[PDB]
């Protein structure tokens, strides 16, 4: 059938999210950075960050709250299972051991209900007696937060406002005050709610409605003394303490809008503001004789686009960016030409999101590095990740990779951009600017216009940025062969849309050829629209458009033309070429496997996936095993399934194999970790190097009774069940996963206690007790 | 074509149907043209008037086909054709709504449906009592009731078609219109309703038999004893029970009223010869049942209506009927031996009350008194034909005149009010005693005519031992 | 002053409790002297009344006459408290009243009527006459027999379950008619893609035959989702659909990165899936996903999710004023979009209304799935707070003739399944009512003898009545005369048990349109049938007889 082991090779980078507070005592600040399926305790020291141990946990962390409840000295860790499974986590220690327990525990699924594509807002009162959680735009689930109560029950109270922007907590009040601003299509308002749990209803709060800005989107919450709200919008920045306006609009926020936040000050006079480009922001409230006097800005330099920020203490701000690196940035008195008023304490490693990455062994001879075009715009850097073991080369270009294929011509990496300039004066100083060579394409058949940027493997340097024309966006970029000639041919599929236009309907595809330094071009061929992922069929350029999937010829006097009329195909927007299945990757009809003939000119519809799925990423095993990647974080395989009884079944896709993952794949790759039975390697966008091996028949019932006896034994934190989270978000259907092996529980054996190790090989006699803990080597040694 | 000129019209109808769906398409998109941003919306109106003109005319001819079907007028002839006049209102009831937007045609359909709703309304109610309303008392006497005791009626008619869940609930109304002087009040003092389910009229038929009907002793708000007893008396008032049918099919709000025969209600027992003369009268000179004053105005019967109307107390009584040589002797025992007319006018008076000769017995007290006798030991020997039944003496004494000796035969003595009597000859015919029921109770008349031999040969040769063989 | 004089006739024999009833809330007249306080001073010239008769009755003062019949007493059983189905009383009346509302229901929109988040703010509402437990399992029957006149209610006027069977019947005709769009002129390549968008494709395409039940599974619509598109980039290029091309276009591009869509596009309109609205009835659904349907104008777009939100498009297509709405389109408007013929542009039509119609199909079937577990919730917790309340009233009968008939069968509405199935569970409920046998203080011989007296216009209980009562109680006095709706006991719902289920409820009883077309027409003027006489009588008018008078006993004490 088809059984694969899904293990992985380096934990997730990306910083998800984090929370400061006293969790391992009292007077012990700690940073909790709660990324990907981890959460990793930071104790605040004069040289930064100091981590003790990394608990996992199930999936990411839907709501984080670091807060301390009346009448308790340790902060309660308020975790949210991504499969909606609410728990109340507590810290405890028996001398300097790190076992955070569970207060309570109780799942909030529903069965209905539209999902807030804006997010699932999860906060807590002031006074610690409820929770508020936004699951469904209109339908809020409020836990009673009680000492003795151990089953977490949410009662469904039903929003008046059926959708909402953003809920936050009215603080400095002596009730359940909330201030949320709803969606309307008479223009989007501020409204204050009630939340009595006396009642189990929402009621009218200490002020009415007021007419805010119809662009008003992030909440800040007014600290305790001062009180009020603070709305900021697109760029107005209201206040509202009571009935009272005092909204500045400073013209900077118009473009940049305010996304994260930070309070420095527990008073609230000082408060940290994050936009969507990085520049730092800092607000001044002054308290008049508590009543706002006045509202002010500064500008504190920029950073990498942050998304979670942290106040420690001595002056230091966690900036959890998940574009780019994150740094620890202490704030400062220091001022210059941009007056930052801060400096980079500390500077801390990340490897997503991988846009796109390559397996070269040129000088690797095996073990090839990692080219994962990490970032975006000025944070856009290729990590050239190697394994010794993984060494790092960071390689900023100041502006957005796109696509890197390999090139055999001339040692280099062909990588596209797409630079912003503000409407045409450049912003940032990209790596066009530090080229060496730049040119436009010949043809002619704010702005992010397509430009090729191929950087040399050794120098690491642009050595021709050759950009395109206006308007010209590329999608694709092939760099093999062409028909007979063995020259690596720079087919990129280039597309005229103008700003003005609605549908694709003009485009071109241009063939370069870079010879010893120069970017040569050879021809061109114009087609009607936008083109998707191509990838060349035995040489010959397999074109993808849209919907018609063609295969363009390759001849001996400089023409290209069409040899296929493919209608069946909607999206080709994952296409790949397997000897001669053609496999299209369509958005809504899934997995379509295709086959080229050479008597007829056409691919023939032989098998296609039953399942309308939405498909992220598609990845070749075999001739019959197909991997497909769906944006619900879940993997399927599906086998060939053309040899039936009816004609109509016989061109369905049989999914047999399914399995949970939980990362979002973005590019696969072939390749593996070691020099000289599986190399299939894909980048994620939280950082996640994944590895895929084709476990055998014999090597897969070795492992399928082993995790399924160590799920009752090694559990979570929350006495959660293991096979139970092991299973799909799918909406057409939720199932456990079936066929695969999950390689993280089984790295869990290898630093496992000695005497744990004998109850689970006791029930397996392999012809055993010993022999388990030597094969478990074999499967991390191959990366 | 009795059975083929009704199947044809269900596919004939349905034919139009074909059509319709046709039709609905051209006129979807003739309302397409609303706001539009136009030379086809003039294509359109032209080629919908045309389209619409073949459906008006067909029609036409499918409405004087089904008028003949009706005139012709067993039961599932009604049947396939109540349900083409039923599905036919679905097709023209959606043509109405849908011709409200100005298409002419509005009205084109409103005469057509106005001849469905007409029609409809004169076959249900031509469609019958088919049980006659009588007593589980009565032997032979039907149309006969009593204060008291409880009559049955069906008014089952030939549609066999029924509402998916609707139960037809209908009732009897007794003594509604015929109040007038003479007429005695009866009315059902208990339930006089009929569930008719679904079920038993889809696959059986809309039978509506009434049953457990009740009777009252009352008299008219004003006027009793002596106005209700003059004109017409007791055993001679008619009655007609009037049943109100109540038919309902997608809207077809129809109250039929079915009129029953004319019965006489009597307020005893032993007036049951004398008041089933009274409806042997009212049926043989006509059969319609509706009738007011009849029975005020004496009337004046031929003997050649009352032939086969005495018949039928014989033939239905106990098996046989009365053969035309047992019609001879009646007519001569009541106008004369001697007579050679037949058109004589025989009057009600004369009936019932006039005494016939010799014997000086009324025509109608001898004929319910012979009736009596011989259905308790003559049984046996009336249905097989072991005798002749009514002959009179001025016949039977010429045809023993033309035989042979020692044979015998078996009459109905004229002298006494009935019983048996026999006679033979050996020329000289004898005779003997009249016996009554009152000898036959002990020993029957088998025994005695073997046990007796001048009996020999039956009419005319029969043994003795061969004719009532089968009886010993 | 205005009396009013009743008279009985003397049908339908006479019944061993008919009798008592009479004698104890009717007096009969006889001669002169008992009917001499109502001033009936016959003057002896009437030749009639001279004659005997009792005709001609000279009446002084004028009064009210009632030609009531027996029947019409063994009738008030069945338009009583405990009448087709209804409970055993002081509110108990009015209960009963409301009840028939539901049931006889012309083309009212089914989503007006109390559903189970409003039922429960009523029950504790409910007032009786004379113990105080067994009020609480009174009042645990009204509970579920809101279900027998809407979900256990098979084929009878507006009616959810029954709703969902002409849907069935209506979307195989709206196929039907797509698919003749080729076959007739009227309405190259063209005629070819339509046909893929038919059910016998669609269903091809998964690996399911083409039945009727693939057309009421969740999987069923995501399939249509991708043949809808396609007929909107090939056969349609209009500036209306060409600005949702681009979101999708630059949706997929936006994904490389894993972020959202910010407010960034200024020239956006408000899209038909955008549409934030939710049915004011249910207690509690969530906002729909509309479909991404196209060619709408955008003010026919917020009128559409106007009733959409209220009456779910109820009207237009069954009830009052419906052929207006035909003239412009039940599903969705006649839209007028450019570079389309009058052929061309009415192909896409056809597509737009399946669209909608199977994902209205889903909703109609969802929000009954989520009412039936809903009811479902609190029959569940009504069963198990009301066998706990019988239980201490058996506890505390045998520590101080009807004391082991509780017992008995307090055990016995615990082996239910309560689930499908759950319709046979409903029967035999109600079966246990009649075996407990109620103390003379409370049973229904007393509750039927003082109905009679509401319907007079001497005597009344209660003169408030709720809204659902108002035209409801109109109901009572019809049934007296004429009994609609009969004794709908348990037995005979089993024999129809048609339980919620896809292959039950669209299947079983289809020539069922019979009776339907006649149904709704008779509930419209039903409720004006109301039995009552007020018109003067004078010395000559009128004139009946003096023994057939009769008057109520509460008339006799007044004077
Ligand atoms: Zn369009």
């Amino acid at each position: 059938m088809s059984y694969n082991y899904v293990v992985t090779a380096q934990k997730p980078t990306a910083v998800n999210g984090c929370v400061t507070g006293h969790f391992t005592s009292a007077e012990d600040l700690n940073l909790l950075i709660a990324k990907n399926t981890r959460l990793e305790i930071y104790v605040v020291t004069a040289e930064g960050l100091r981590p003790v141990k990394e608990v996992g946990m199930y999936g990411k962390i839907a709501v984080m709250e670091l807060f301390r409840p009346k009448g308790e000295s340790k902060d309660l860790l308020f975790i949210l299972t991504a499969k909606y499974n609410a728990c109340i986590l507590e810290y405890k220690q028996s001398g300097e051991s790190i076992d955070i327990i569970t207060r309570a525990h109780g799942n909030v699924q529903d069965r209905i209900g539209r999902p807030s594509e804006t997010g699932i807002i999860g906060i807590i009162d002031p006074e610690c007696r409820m929770i508020g959680l936004r699951l469904y735009d209109g339908l809020f689930k409020v836990i009673p937060l009680d000492r003795d109560n151990k089953e977490l029950k949410a009662f469904n109270i039903r929003l008046e406002e059926l959708h909402v922007i953003d809920v936050k907590f009215l603080y400095g009040c002596q009730a359940p005050t909330i201030c949320f601003v709803y969606q309307d299509p008479q223009g989007r308002h501020v409204k204050t709610y009630e939340v009595s749990l006396r009642e189990k209803e929402f009621n009218k709060g200490p002020w009415k409605q007021e007419n805010v800005e119809a662009e008003a989107s992030m909440v800040i919450a007014v600290p305790e003394p001062f009180g009020g709200a603070i709305i900021i919008g697109q760029e107005s920045i209201t206040y509202h303490n009571g009935d009272k306006y005092l909204a500045i609009a400073p013209p900077i926020i118009k473009q940049s809008t305010i996304v994260c936040h930070n309070r420095v000050d527990p008073n609230g006079s000082r408060y940290l503001l994050g936009d969507m480009e990085g520049r730092l922001f800092m607000l001044l409230l002054e308290k008049e004789e508590v009543t706002l006097k006045d509202l002010r800005v500064e500008l504190l330099g920029e950073t990498s686009i942050a998304e979670c920020l942290t106040y420690l203490d001595n002056g230091v701000v966690f900036v959890g960016s998940r574009l780019g690196d994150s740094q620890l940035v202490k704030l400062n008195v220091d001022s210059n030409e941009q007056g930052s008023y801060v400096v980079a304490m500390e500077t801390f490693t990340n490897l997503g999101p991988i846009v796109d990455m390559c397996v070269v062994d040129l000088e690797r001879q095996g073990q090839g590095q990692l080219v994962t075009c990490s970032g975006a715009f000025k944070e856009g850097s290729l990590r050239i990740i190697r394994n010794g073991k993984l060494h790092i080369r960071t390689v900023p270009l100041y502006e957005s990779p796109r696509k890197i294929c390999y090139q055999e011509v001339s040692q280099c990496f062909g990588v596209l951009s797409s630079r912003i300039e503000v409407q045409t004066t450049a912003l940032r100083p990209s790596a066009s600017t530090q080229a060496l060579s730049s040119s436009v394409s010949s043809s002619k058949l704010e702005v992010e216009v397509h430009n090729l940027l191929i950087i040399d493997q050794h120098t690491f340097e642009v050595l021709h940025a050759h950009q395109f024309l206006q308007n010209e966006y590329a999608l694709s970029l092939v760099s093999c062969k062409l028909g007979k000639d063995p020259n690596t041919y720079f087919i990129v599929g280039t597309a005229m849309v103008y700003p003005e236009e609605a549908e694709p309907k003009q485009g071109r595809i241009v063939v370069f050829q870079y010879s010893d330094g120069k970017l040569q071009t050879v021809a061109e061929k114009e087609v009607k629209g936008a083109v998707y992922s191509m990838v060349e069929f035995n040489g010959k350029l397999l074109a993808s458009i849209n919907s018609t999937v063609r295969l363009y010829e390759w001849t001996t006097e400089k023409e290209l033309r069409t040899e296929c009329n493919h209608y069946n195909n909607i999206m080709a927007l994952y296409l790949k070429t397997k000897g001669d299945f053609i496999l299209v990757g369509d958005l809504m009809r899934s997995v379509l496997l295709l086959a080229y003939k050479p008597m007829e000119g056409n691919f023939e519809e032989i098998a296609r996936d039953f399942n309308p799925n939405w498909m992220s990423a598609v990845e070749i095993l075999d001739d019959d095993n197909f991997l497909g990647a769906e944006n619900a974080f879940n993997l399927f395989v599906c086998q060939k399934d053309s040899a039936a009884t009816t004609d109509e079944e016989r061109q369905h896709l049989q999914e047999v194999g399914l399995f949970h993952l939980g990362e979002f794949v973005n590019v696969f790759c072939h390749g593996s970790l070691v020099m000289q039975q599986g190399s299939v390697l894909f980048g994620t966008v939280n950082g996640m190097i994944g590895l895929v091996t084709s476990l055998s028949e014999s090597w897969y019932n070795l492992l399928l009774d082993m995790q399924n006896r160590l799920n009752k034994v090694i559990k979570s934190v929350g006495k959660i069940e293991h096979s139970f989270w092991r299973s799909f978000h799918t909406e057409r259907k939720t199932e456990p996963a079936t066929g695969f092996i999950d390689g993280d529980l089984i790295e869990s054996f290898l630093d496992i206690s000695r005497p744990k190790m004998q109850e689970v090989v006791a029930n397996l006699q392999y012809d055993t007790a010993d022999d388990l803990i030597k094969v478990v080597e074999e499967l991390t040694r191959i990366h | 074509e009795i059975e083929t000129r009704i199947l044809d019209l269900q596919t004939a109808v349905e034919a139009l149907v074909r059509s319709i769906r046709q039709l609905k398409d051209v006129q979807d998109v003739f309302s397409f043209r609303y706001t539009v941003l136009r030379q086809l919306v003039q294509t359109t109106a032209n080629e919908l008037d045309r389209m619409r003109k073949e459906v008006l005319d067909i029609s036409k001819a499918l409405v004087g086909r089904l008028t003949t079907l009706v005139d012709l007028l067993l039961e599932q002839w009604l049947t396939a054709g109540a349900k083409v006049l039923f599905h036919l209102r679905q097709l023209l009831k959606q043509l109405k709504d849908m011709s409200l937007m100005l298409r002419m045609f509005g009205q084109g359909v409103d005469l057509q449906n106005a001849q469905v709703t007409e029609l409809l309304q004169r076959l249900l109610q031509r469609s019958v009592v088919e049980t006659q309303p009588c007593m589980p008392q009565t032997l032979h006497r039907p149309l006969i009731l009593k204060t008291g005791s409880k009559f049955t009626v069906r008014t089952r008619l030939l549609v066999r078609l029924q509402e998916g869940n609707e139960s037809l609930k209908a009732e009897v109304s007794i003594d509604r219109n015929s109040e007038l002087p003479g007429f005695r009040k009866f009315n059902i003092l208990t339930s006089n309703q009929k569930s008719l389910t679904p079920e038993e009229g889809q696959r059986q038929g809309l039978i509506w038999d009434f049953g457990f009907l009740t009777l009252v002793e009352q008299r008219s708000v004003g006027a009793g004893k002596g106005s209700n007893k003059g004109p017409l008396p007791v055993t001679e008032e008619l009655h007609i029970i009037s049943a109100m049918v109540e038919y309902v099919y997608q809207g077809l709000k129809m109250k039929l009223q079915t009129d029953t025969l004319p019965v006489v209600i009597i307020s005893n027992m032993n007036q049951l010869s004398i008041a089933w003369a009274s409806i042997l009268w009212f049926n043989m000179l006509s059969s319609t049942p509706k009738d007011q004053q009849f029975f005020c105005k004496v009337p004046k019967a031929p003997w050649s209506l009352l032939g086969p109307a005495l018949s039928w107390q014989f033939s239905s009584y106990i098996g046989r009927g009365l053969d035309p040589e047992q019609l001879g002797m009646l007519r001569n025992k009541l106008f004369g031996k001697n007579c050679k007319t037949e058109d004589a006018l025989l009057s009600w008076a004369d009936f019932s009350k006039r005494e016939s000769p010799p014997g000086k017995i009324p025509f109608w007290t001898w004929l319910d008194k012979i009736l009596e006798l011989v259905h308790d030991h003559l049984k046996d020997l009336w249905n097989d034909g072991r005798i002749m039944g009514f002959v009179s003496r001025s016949e039977e004494r010429r045809l023993l005149k033309k035989m042979v000796s020692g044979t015998f035969l078996l009459r109905f003595s004229e002298t006494s009010e009935g019983g048996i009597t026999c006679s033979w000859v050996e020329v000289l015919i004898y005779s003997v005693q009249p016996y009554t029921k009152e000898v036959l109770q002990s020993l029957p008349l088998t025994e005695i005519i073997r046990h007796y031999n001048p009996l020999r040969f039956l009419y005319p040769r029969v043994p003795r031992d061969e004719a009532f063989g089968c009886y010993y | 002053a205005m009396k009013i004089v009743f008279e009985l006739i003397k049908d339908e024999t006479a019944d061993p409790f008919c009798r008592k009833f009479i004698l104890d809330n009717l007096v009969q007249l006889k001669d002169i002297e008992q009917a001499a306080r109502f001033g009936f001073a016959i003057e002896p010239g009437s030749e009639d009344y001279n004659r005997g008769v009792r005709s001609f009755i000279r009446l002084k003062e004028p009064y009210n006459h009632v030609e009531l019949k027996m029947s019409y007493l063994k009738n008030a059983r069945f338009a009583t408290a405990n009448g087709a189905y209804g409970i055993r009383p002081a509110w108990d009346s009015a209960i009963w009243g409301l009840l028939r509302e539901v049931e006889a229901v012309p083309y009212s929109n089914p989503f007006t009527f109390p559903t189970c988040e409003r039922l429960e703010g009523i029950l504790n509402r409910l007032e009786y006459r004379p113990t105080d437990a067994c009020r609480t399992l009174c009042r645990a029957t009204v509970a579920v027999q809101y279900a027998i006149s809407i979900l256990y209610g098979y084929d009878r006027s507006a009616s959810v379950p029954r709703y969902l069977r002409r849907l069935i019947d209506e979307y195989i005709d709206l196929q039907d008619r797509i698919r003749r769009l080729g076959i007739v002129p009227v309405l190259g390549k063209d005629m070819n893609i339509v046909q893929n968008v038919l059910p016998e494709r669609v269903c091809a395409q998964i690996g399911i035959p083409f039945t009727y039940e693939a057309c009421l599974l969740d999987e069923y619509y995501d399939c249509i989702e991708s043949n809808i598109e396609q007929m909107y980039d090939l056969l349609c290029m209009c500036k209306e659909c060409g600005m949702r091309r681009m979101e999708r276009f630059e949706r997929v591009r936006y994904n490389t990165i894993g972020e959202r869509y910010p407010k960034k596009k200024r020239d956006r309109e408000r899209f038909f899936e955008e549409n934030y609205v939710i049915i004011h009835s249910h207690p509690d659904l969530g906002v729909l996903k509309l479909p991404k349907i196209r060619h709408l104008n955008p003010l026919q777009q917020l009128m559409m999710c106007r009733y959409l939100s209220k009456d779910l498009l109820y009207d237009t297509q069954f009830g009052p004023s419906n052929a207006f709405s035909r003239a412009q389109g039940v599903p969705l408007p006649f839209s007028a979009v450019q570079e389309t013929d009058m052929n061309i542009a009415y192909a896409l039509y056809l597509a737009s209304n399946s669209y909608f119609m199977c994902f209205l199909l889903r909703c109609v079937r969802d929000v009954l799935r989520h009412e039936e577990e809903a009811f479902r919730k609190l029959i569940l917790r009504l069963v198990n707070e009301a066998v706990e309340i019988i239980r201490d009233d058996v506890n505390s009968r045998v520590w101080a003739s009807a004391e082991e008939r509780d017992l008995a069968i307090a055990r016995s509405l615990e082996e239910l399944t309560f689930s499908n199935g759950f319709c046979r569970d409903a029967a035999r409920f109600l079966d246990l009512i009649d075996a407990f046998h109620f103390p003379k203080a409370l049973r229904e011989h007393r509750a039927r003898e003082d109905l009679l007296l509401h319907t007079f216009k001497i005597e009344k209980m209660y003169d408030n009545r709720p809204l659902s009562a108002y035209y409801g109680d109109r109901l009572v006095p019809y049934h007296v005369l004429m009994g609609g709706h009969r004794r709908r006991d348990g037995a005979v719902v089993r024999t129809g048990g048609v339980n919620l289920t896809d292959n039950e409820i669209v299947r079983g009883h289809w020539r069922a349109d019979d009776m339907m077309n006649a149904r709704l027409r008779y509930f419209d003027s039903i409720d004006s049938i109301e039995m009552i006489r007020n018109v003067s009588i004078r010395q000559e008018t009128l004139m009946f007889d003096l023994d057939r008078m009769y008057i109520s006993r509460s008339e006799l004490e007044s004077l």
